[PDB]
DNA sequence: TATGTGACACGTGCCTGGAGACTAGGGAGTAATCCCCTTGGCGGTTAAAACGCGGGGGACAGCGCGTACGTGCGTTTAAGCGG
DNA sequence: CGCTTAAACGCACGTACGCGCTGTCCCCCGCGTTTTAACCGCCAAGGGGATTACTCCCTAGTCTCCAGGCACGTGTCACATAT
């Protein structure tokens, strides 16, 4: 009588909720309209950029020897790429220190 | 003679720690008293979140290490090591502070 | 009797598990992971609204959003975000 | 209740612990006071900002969201508070 | 002829000859002063609009309005553009 | 029946049109619902903002002993004030020119 | 069709004219080429952006008022080109 | 005798005239084969708005010479009057780029 | 009349279009290409039976195929490798 | 009475025929029975690995300012990528020719 | 290397938000056109750039110097934690 | 409010560092001359931006129904802490 229920996120193969930005879309008023593909391509994007920066975490909380993921280890892995850097050049994050990094000049000899 | 390090050693040692590290370099409870006494001042009896004293706290610490690498870039490029207040006024005025 | 709360979690938790089975995670990390999936989102969006109010269109399509993603995001994210999405796009057509 | 100088409750070795994590090997003494200054006029903005909000929302307390938005709109955008 | 083109010439003319009767204008300045007002007007919407969603507002109105050119001008022009809103606001409250 | 058609700026002894900022508003998607007296509002504020700005832009066209308002006079007014320049200090002109300023080690003994 | 060399289009005269208008009493030699490498890196951000939406406007003529779009998405909003 | 100022006479005189002046001093149509040269590096044979070409003109003649400026800034911060390409970099570093 | 004969071609054009829409490809380029999936299919299928073989398991699952992936492509590729496979094999099983 | 046929490519959604993979793992004698992701898996891999040597292929081509790609390429490509070069070292390429390559000894003085 | 622990992480109820079926219609894709805007090119001219000489002003190294933070140790108290 | 130390203060002595001065060398603007191509300005051409029409693809919206993700509870081991 009805179709089972099946995921727009499965039917992207995406695993962010296509309903969801769907929703967030129509309701943040950004036009009166949307076209069908654009959350979908969006929750790619997002999904691509969560994705590629929990590897580059995962990269650095093994390089420190923690397994799970920690501030501290974002705010390494978000400046040591100048790709991410250039991204976020005006974003803080909370608890995250900074690079460890000194002048030449402020070493000695 | 007791020990004693040169200058500079026991700076790099601690500058090399608070690179490392990552909790408050302000004591909590005069941070959030001063936050109060400024609130105060713009709306009466104002309540805190800690959380938000909190956020509050690590914005004001992020907007004071960012000025602090510009005032440190600032002393390099005048051939020193010691920062005078002119070198923080630079920093603001070229941002547009 | 407590609203409900929407959040990110499940969804990075999951694709944490994806591109690291054995990474774990603190939850302040994922309060800013949160904040920052937010953020891009309403800067796409942001974007998205005001180049279909450029265009006169009030429809906004993938185009737009992926001309919002050659405009916000640089170099090589862009162009592998344009090839996931589009990826994306002909999986959605399929179905 | 009535608060005076707290401006010097940010002590001068925390300007210190600051500086270090800056990686700043020597500071002046004239250092501090300026430095107090500078923060003062920036919590002063962000204040101002999150209290405007503040009474907007027909809160009498101030919230972490109202803070985020604050610095969102001085363009230092911070991460990790339900923003 | 061609399909009319929005400007905001005319009300620029009109405030130019209530501050100097005696001065004219440029129509680059003109273009410039409609550059001024089409940059202010869509920052305090774009505020107005994140404030409504902020109280979850669907009716975006004056009071927050208020908040925004708070927000925005510093100081002296902030009070005096809240005291002449309302004095407009007012007056329009009279018909 | 219809009674004379009156405009909402001279209801409000305004200048800017309401109508049009109006319209825009409803359609520039900010939200779906507008507060009547919000457009009112916002065209006073713009008429406070444009009328002092065009009255410093006279200001300094006199002092030019210029009958005709210049960009350079808009530059000249706009960077002058602290709390325009504040205001707008990542706002640039088109053909402004610069302030005149000359720092004092620039200037000789 | 193509074109090779015009980033010394922007000679030396010019960059001198801007920096007395910047104020700059003394040139050195070496700033020249500096700025202009520093200029083209301004030039191609704010162009590839531009281009970005005048294909997406789908148009091959290149418009001011994308330029506009351009410049005040990088926050360097130009008056005097608005529409 | 042929007159000859003293230096940097000259070059205060310039600054005052083009702290005065108001228009582009970059030559035009340089500037329009230098933007086509950057615009076929991402999409050849393009047209162009001559109105573009002199709003980049404005923009980019206005980002520099406010760079000029906080070069200025630098070099005098640094007790000197004579800038070098590190002060641009250094006034780069601090505005973020 | 001729008798048809498999190539990989197509979905090398597809894969190609998907990946640089601006470049073409020599016919014997195409052939390499061939060559190259021919050449590692029967390596990665001889790699899968004689795994089947050694736990005398008759039957190739997709567990075999990453076993011998990762045994014959070393690190980088691989592991990306087994990244797109595995994200393949969800969402045929949601398929 | 009967669906729409849908591709296990689709299904997939891979470029890749899976029902000709299937088969030649049917008719190439590998196992009795085999599983159904495993083709799956198969054109995954295959298709990751030819879409990254094609990128491969087309930046060479495009450091050589050709359209299409030539057998040249995909030498400099096969050669200067490590895991590919040590994936490929005994397999040759017909008319790809070698590297540029000089001993330091060979070069005068 | 030894030891607690609470924070992370995982099983569970649910209702609620998201998907399925269907439609109106309307914004959007597309065809045509034309004309105006944009490109292409040709002659005069001079300012604009470029180049050379020069000569002073400035960058910067050297050296010292006195002081003003760095470092070290004793104290207070005041920050910090529990309730 | 009630303990409970950590660090903030504070003094004290020492070094190193901004800085002051000068020697010295070299760099770059002032000025004049040469070139040159920028620019006016004019005109031809054509190209696509934009406009109007036309028909249609989707999608926003409505009603139904259901499963997903978050609240809720819990347990448990990676990490904090100590040495």
């Amino acid at each position: 009588a009805r179709a089972k229920a099946k995921t727009r996120s499965s039917r992207a193969g995406l695993q962010f909720p296509v309903g969801r930005v769907h929703r967030l879309l129509r309701k943040g008023n950004y036009s009166e309209r949307v076209g069908a593909g654009a959350p979908v391509y969006l929750a790619a994007v997002l999904e691509y950029l969560t994705a590629e920066i929990l590897e580059l975490a995962g990269n650095a909380a093994r390089d420190n020897k923690k397994t799970r993921i920690i501030p501290r280890h974002l705010q390494l892995a978000i400046r040591n790429d100048e790709e991410l850097n250039k991204l976020l050049g005006r974003v803080t994050i909370a608890q995250g220190g900074v690079l460890p990094n000194i002048q030449a000049v402020l070493l000695p000899k | 003679k007791p020990h004693r390090y040169r200058p500079g050693t026991v700076a790099l040692r601690e500058i090399r720690r608070y690179q490392k590290s990552t909790e408050l370099l302000i004591r909590k409870l005069p941070f959030q008293r001063l936050v109060r006494e400024i609130a105060q001042d713009f709306k009466t009896d104002l309540r805190f979140q800690s959380s938000a004293v909190m956020a509050l706290q690590e914005a004001s610490e992020a907007y004071l290490v960012g000025l602090f690498e510009d005032t440190n870039l600032a002393a390099i490029h005048a051939k020193r090591v010691t920062i005078m207040p002119k070198d923080i006024q630079l920093a603001r005025r070229i941002r547009g502070e | 009797k407590r609203s409900r709360k929407e959040s990110y979690s499940v969804y990075v938790y999951k694709v944490l598990k994806q591109v690291h089975p054995d990474t774990g995670i603190s939850s302040k990390a994922m309060g800013i992971m949160n904040s920052f999936v937010n953020d891009i989102f309403e800067r796409i969006a942001g974007e998205a609204s005001r180049l279909a109010h450029y265009n006169k269109r009030s429809t906004i399509t993938s185009r737009e959003i992926q001309t919002a993603v050659r405009l916000l995001l640089p170099g090589e994210l862009a162009k592998h975000a344009v090839s996931e999405g589009t990826k994306a796009v002909t999986k959605y057509t399929s179905a | 209740k009535v608060l005076r100088d707290n401006i010097q409750g940010i002590t001068k070795p925390a300007i210190r612990r600051l500086a270090r994590r800056g990686g700043v090997k020597r500071i002046s003494g004239l250092i501090y006071e300026e430095t107090r200054g500078v923060l003062k006029v920036f919590l002063e903005n962000v204040i101002r900002d999150a209290v405007t909000y503040t009474e907007h929302a027909k809160r009498k307390t101030v919230t972490a969201m109202d803070v985020v938005y604050a610095l969102k709109r001085q363009g230092r955008t911070l991460y990790g508070f339900g923003g």
